[PDB]
């Protein structure tokens, strides 16, 4: 029934504090109410401390807040092997102590930031140690993969080609939200050149609320977590769909809010609104899980979608007749009291697997090579319990992820 | 130029009853196919290939160059039970069973004696290990932290390394045995060769032409490489983790050096490790280098053998 | 986490006074007083630089190494001078001769053990150690020689913890000493092989940046020092603050050093506007990157425009949009694709603290790893040869128990170091 969550890496923790905020906010549980149902991991104390100093301070148990005073290191190796190792046990312990206390759970919604040290590496083995300790569950990892041109870390790819290959054979469904492609939404669909990280977080903090929160919440067309991976992954590769939200209108500027279904659903497939720089440049969808929430008439959907199924310029895979999982919830969304989110009475958090990422992975793989081609910051990992193996052998890994996402599509 | 040579050993009794199947498929005399992907090298020696045939192709030309006053280097790489000991030393006193080192030493002393007319020979040996990034003399237990220095012509050399005079093939073997007893190895239960450091054996062939007054000094470096360690597996901690990082760093450095030399780069990163700086003079210029990689043909070793194969590919 | 500063030599020392002059105020620590901190955040992470004893006395955890009493006796007899526990003062009343050899082999070598002693008392302080900060000048005895030894020993004692080095490489135009390239070439040598992050500052790159970027007409040393200390605060201490995207010495190290040499950087501060007038506030952000990335404004002597970059780390510290930050960085990376090296898709390492420099609204430390610094070690290396060739003031070295092969060594080494760095400019 439930779904634990492990927010790993400063980012996964910032986003965590955010997604965790939106929660109580739409459940009437102020600062000090019940008890969360997740944990927080980081090898840099000062960040988890922000959850220990700032807002939502006492809504957590100093037990579900793991820290390694030591060093973060923007390098996979160190975070996965060398350092990150020391903490893992302890980490697990909570996701085994928190996993017990419950009643027939469904899985762990993992929150990490692909291209980091504590986020890429660590998790790599966290999800790793999970796939074995609970192979019998769902492992949906919600990632924030590398901005297409606006990356931060100098190494980023090293850290992301490595978190992909190690987690690939362990996740159930990996959701992806592109940090940059979300900015566009903040520039083009909300207008603000002042987007603090605290915003992107409010956003995913939204799209995510549509996943677990409301879905695990009764409705006219419930959709379990398992449901996802089933209706969402055509193949064992921990396939990565993309998150998209519909009413991303500004709560100040424009106001046409009352944008009946027929509109908000069409607003999902236009590439300028998908929290991912993977513009459907060719990527044929192969399965979409249209999660609606608020006042929505099933016919409105079983029509708004029909209209789409016949737009053709939206070309769905061949081997897939119908790939539209319509998830209907009741309670409308719940916007921050005064952030910058419109606040409509219905939304569409559609996520999907698109042959599109054939790109995004490509462009991120290429990156890697360029540097590896010169070993660049390699000495930083080797000296951290890794080898020419793990790199070269994780490169070959993704290689067959560029072929995979190519074969499962583009061909009939 | 640099040459990479792969050697597959036959299957042993300890793995015959294990029911492992031969994953090693061969092509020509230079290619080895593992899981439908080819792996081209300068030469691939199966299991039927003799110690004599292995030596002639990998070491014989380097020995002639050293006796002619030039430098040369021989690297031996492989995981535990790959065949390093058998390939490099074998049955040290048996004529057929003997490896690479007794043969080099045989050929050197066969050139010596045969030239006693105007020539005066001096054979100087040195043996050191790089352990935890420190140069430890294996011939003097008191010299645990030797430093690499440069002469007036920027040539790196190991300062204060023991230089033992050797007048016979047996003297060289005794020196190798003495040094081996000083190497950082772990007490392991069943197996001869498992190390936690890289080993460098130096054979310096000095000659003075009494009448011509002209002198030659050729350096032969015999490098014993500890295998790359995946520290996630093994679960190495403390000093063992410091050992594993140091072995891995050194192999990366070495790979970076051979790759640069193979591509004919103007910059060769000898400064990446103390090992590559000790070998700088013998790796650069008019010097032939052979990397001998030993692997197993077992289906269980497919991971560690593909690891040994990719290291050889790095050299090229 | 933690670190333990090291004030090697006079310069490195003089600067200590300025680095601590600042940092303290950036942490509300009065002379011997405690935390008057205008806020409450300038305390949760102090540990990085202090120690708890009394309850109002958080003492800087640095080391003051010098063979010239008068110096430390000027730093200890002035302003904040009375905050260091006397135990910190590792003096060498000997003759602090201006010889690298006199402070590395003969005179300093003695005072070393009585230093390492303390560098251990401070390291074994508490919690977990990160690394050590090292200030000094590569143009003297107690600086290049003795300080360059202090590290060679440190890096044998904890090859785990990091080593940032703040070196005052010998300014071009005019040398404030004569053997300079001797004391220098010899110390850079030691650097390229122990510390793993070096921030090279030039007394004349500062003047310039301090007399034209600060209409400041009488730039006393105190100033230069002050400006420098401003950067080293943005680096360390800063990142030991919260941030949307924070990093720490390692991130900085693990994102900036592609190849083990250690490589040296060139720090640059953000808001560098003259007092009254200039107080333009054009600091939205494009103004900071405008700043940081220009030629002038690079504490180094060389000009970036003269050689690609390998890595860059804009360590900003003041509330801003992870969008207008992450974005700007890009255009910057495209307007100058020319010089920014290619085999690194994203050279830049954007870092973002929250709280800014006490009295300012928005700043951003710049730590550049450009190939341009090739044209400096060249300089140094040249000066050497031109004088080595004639063994100029060599008797002051050898006569102190040195070697004719020692100088050879260093030059070459550091000389090769120039070579390599070009391997990427191409
Ligand atoms: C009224 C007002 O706003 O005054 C400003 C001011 O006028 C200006 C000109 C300051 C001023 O700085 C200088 O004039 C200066 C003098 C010598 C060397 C270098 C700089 C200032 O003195 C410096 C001072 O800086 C700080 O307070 C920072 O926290 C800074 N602190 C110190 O350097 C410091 C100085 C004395 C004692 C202890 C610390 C800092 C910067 C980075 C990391 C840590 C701390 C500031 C904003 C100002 C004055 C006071 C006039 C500027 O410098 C800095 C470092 O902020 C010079 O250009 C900037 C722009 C500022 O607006
Ligand atoms: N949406 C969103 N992205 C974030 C947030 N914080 C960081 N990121 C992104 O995630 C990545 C940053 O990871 P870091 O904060 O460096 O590291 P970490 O994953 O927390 O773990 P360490 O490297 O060990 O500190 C970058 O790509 C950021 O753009 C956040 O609050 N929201
Ligand atoms: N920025 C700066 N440079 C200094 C200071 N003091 C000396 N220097 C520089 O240091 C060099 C001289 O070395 P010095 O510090 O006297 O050596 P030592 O005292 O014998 O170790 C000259 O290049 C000076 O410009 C200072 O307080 N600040
Ligand atoms: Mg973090």
């Amino acid at each position: 029934r439930e779904c634990i969550s492990i927010h790993v890496g400063q980012a996964g923790v910032q986003i965590g504090n955010a997604c965790w905020e939106l929660y109580c906010l739409e459940h009437g549980i102020q600062p000090d109410g019940h008890v969360p149902r997740a944990v927080f991991v980081d090898l840099e104390p000062t960040v988890i401390d922000e959850v220990r100093t700032g807002t939502y301070r006492q809504l957590f148990h100093p037990e579900q807040l793991i820290t390694g005073k030591e060093d973060a290191a923007n390098n996979y190796a160190r975070g996965h092997y060398t350092i990150g190792k020391e903490i893992i046990d302890l980490v697990l312990d909570r996701i085994r102590k928190l996993a017990d206390q419950c009643t027939g759970l469904q899985g762990f919604s993992v929150f990490h930031s692909f291209g980091g040290g504590t986020g890429s590496g660590f998790t790599s083995l966290l999800m790793e140690r999970l796939s074995v300790d609970y192979g019998k569950k769902s492992k949906l990892e919600f990632s924030i993969y590398p901005a297409p041109q606006v990356s931060t870390a100098v190494v980023e790819p090293y850290n992301s080609i490595l978190t992909t290959h190690t987690t690939l054979e362990h996740s159930d469904c990996a959701f992806m939200v592109d940090n940059e492609a979300i900015y566009d939404i903040c520039r083009r669909n909300l207008d603000i050149e002042r987007p603090t990280y605290t915003n992107l977080n409010r956003l995913i903090g939204q799209i995510v609320s549509s996943i677990t929160a409301s879905l695990r919440f009764d409705g006219a067309l419930n959709v379990d977590l398992t449901e996802f991976q089933t209706n969402l992954v055509p193949y064992p590769r921990g396939h990565f769909p993309l998150a998209t939200y519909a009413p991303v209108i500004s709560a100040e500027k424009a106001y046409h809010e009352q944008l009946s279904v027929a509109e908000i659903t069409n607003a999902c497939f236009e590439p300028a609104n998908q929290m991912v720089k993977c513009d459907p440049r060719h990527g044929k969808y192969m399965a979409c899980c249209l999660l609606y929430r608020g006042d929505v008439v099933p016919k409105d959907v079983n029509a708004a979608i029909a209209t789409i199924k016949t737009k053709r310029t939206i070309q769905f895979v061949d081997w897939c007749p119908t790939g539209f999982k319509v998830g209907i919830n009741y309670e409308p969304p719940t916007v921050v009291p005064g952030g910058d989110l419109a606040k409509v009475q219905r939304a569409v958090c559609m996520l999907s697997n698109t042959t599109a990422i054939a790109e995004a992975w490509a462009r991120l793989d290429h990156k890697f090579d360029l540097m590896y081609a010169k070993r660049a910051f390699v000495h930083w990992y080797v000296g951290e319990g890794m080898e020419e193996g793990e790199f070269s052998e994780a490169r070959e890994d993704m290689a067959a992820l560029e072929k995979d996402y190519e074969e499962v599509g583009v061909d009939s | 130029n640099i040459k990479v040579m792969c050697r597959f050993r036959p299957l042993n009794e300890a793995e015959i009853l294990r029911g492992d199947k031969f994953i090693p498929k061969f092509k020509g005399e230079e290619t080895v196919v593992i899981q439908g992907k080819p792996y081209v090298f300068d030469r691939v020696l199966p299991p039927n290939t003799t110690q004599e045939q292995v030596y002639n192709a990998c070491a014989k030309q380097i020995v002639k160059d050293v006796l002619e006053g030039y430098n040369g280097t021989i690297f031996a790489y492989g995981q535990t039970s790959s065949g390093k000991t058998h390939t490099m030393e074998g049955k040290l006193h048996d004529p057929q069973l003997m490896g690479i080192i007794p043969r080099i030493a045989h050929d050197i002393f066969d050139h010596i004696y045969s030239m006693d007319e105007n020539l005066e020979f001096a054979i100087k040996v040195s043996y050191f290990e790089i352990y935890l990034d420190k140069i430890r003399d294996l011939l003097d237990v008191s010299k645990t932290n030797l430093a690499v220095h440069e002469d007036k012509n920027r040539v790196p050399y190991v300062k204060g390394c023991t230089e033992r005079f050797v007048s016979s093939p047996e003297e060289v073997m005794d020196v190798i045995d003495e040094g081996k007893s000083n190497r950082h190895v772990a007490v392991t239960n069943m197996n001869e060769h498992s190390s936690r450091s890289h080993s460098i054996f130096l054979i310096n062939i000095k000659q003075e032409n009494v009448e011509t007054e002209k002198k030659l000094s050729g350096k032969l470096y015999l490098v014993d490489l500890a295998g790359s360690e995946k520290v996630s597996k093994t679960g190495a901690e403390g000093a063992v983790l410091d050992e594993a990082k140091n072995i891995n760093k050194s192999l990366s450095a070495l790979g970076n050096v051979i790759s640069a030399l193979a591509e004919g780069t103007t910059h060769v990163p000898y400064r990446d490790s103390k090992m590559t700086r000790i070998l700088q003079d013998s790796l650069g210029g008019n010097c032939r280098t052979t990397i001998v990689i030993c692997c197993s043909p077992s289906v269980f070793n497919e991971a560690e053998t593909k690891s040994t194969l990719m290291f050889g590919q790095r050299a090229k | 986490r933690e670190i333990v500063h090291i004030q090697a030599g006079q310069c490195g020392n003089q600067i200590g006074a300025k680095f601590w002059e600042v940092i303290s105020d950036e942490h509300g620590i009065d002379p011997t007083g405690s935390y008057h901190g205008d806020s409450d955040l300038q305390l949760e992470r102090i540990n990085v630089y202090y120690n708890e004893a009394a309850g109002n006395k958080y003492v800087p955890r640095a080391i003051l190494v010098d063979l010239e009493p008068g110096t430390m006796d000027s730093v200890r007899s002035g302003p904040f001078g009375q905050i260091f526990r006397p135990d910190n003062f590792v003096f060498g009343q000997s003759g602090a001769g201006n010889n690298w050899a006199k402070g590395h082999y003969t005179e300093g070598a003695e005072l070393v053990d009585s230093v390492l002693d303390v560098v251990r008392k401070e390291s074994e302080s508490c919690d977990c150690l990160q690394g050590f900060q090292l200030t000094h000048s590569l143009g003297g005895g107690t600086g290049s020689g003795m300080g360059t030894l202090l590290i060679s020993k440190i890096r044998e004692e904890y090859p785990d913890r990091i080593m940032n080095t703040f070196s005052v490489v010998p300014s071009p135009k005019v040398s404030d000493t004569v053997v300079e390239p001797y004391n220098a070439t010899l110390s850079v040598h030691q650097l390229v092989e122990n510390t793993d992050e070096t921030y090279c500052i030039d007394n004349e790159a500062l003047y310039d940046i301090c007399f034209r970027t600060l209409k400041l007409t009488t730039p006393t040393y105190g100033d230069l020092n002050h400006l420098v200390s401003a950067t080293m605060s943005g680096v360390t201490t800063c990142l030991r603050f919260p941030g949307q995207l924070n990093a720490d010495l390692r991130k900085l190290a693990v994102n900036m050093v592609p190849f083990p040499r250690l490589h040296f950087f060139m720090p640059g501060f953000a808001p560098l506007t003259s007092r009254g007038s200039q107080q333009y506030r054009a600091l939205t952000v494009p103004e900071l990157t405008q700043q940081m990335f220009d030629a002038k404004n690079m504490m180094a002597a060389c000009d970036p425009r003269h050689g690609r970059y390998l890595t860059v780390a804009a360590v900003f510290r003041g509330r801003m949009s992870m969008k207008e930050v992450d974005e700007q960085m890009l255009n910057v990376q495209n307007k100058n694709s020319s010089y920014f090296v290619e085999w690194i898709p994203n050279n830049v390492k954007t870092a973002v603290c929250d709280i800014p420099p006490r009295g300012l609204k928005m700043s951003a430390t710049f730590i550049g790893n450009s190939t341009a610094i090739q044209e400096l070690f060249k300089r140094i290396s040249e000066q050497f040869t031109a004088m080595f060739r004639r063994k100029a003031f060599l008797h002051w070295y050898t006569g102190e128990g040195m070697d004719e092969m020692e100088f050879t060594e260093a030059e070459s080494n550091m000389n090769d170091l120039v070579s390599e760095y070009q391997q990427y400019q191409d």
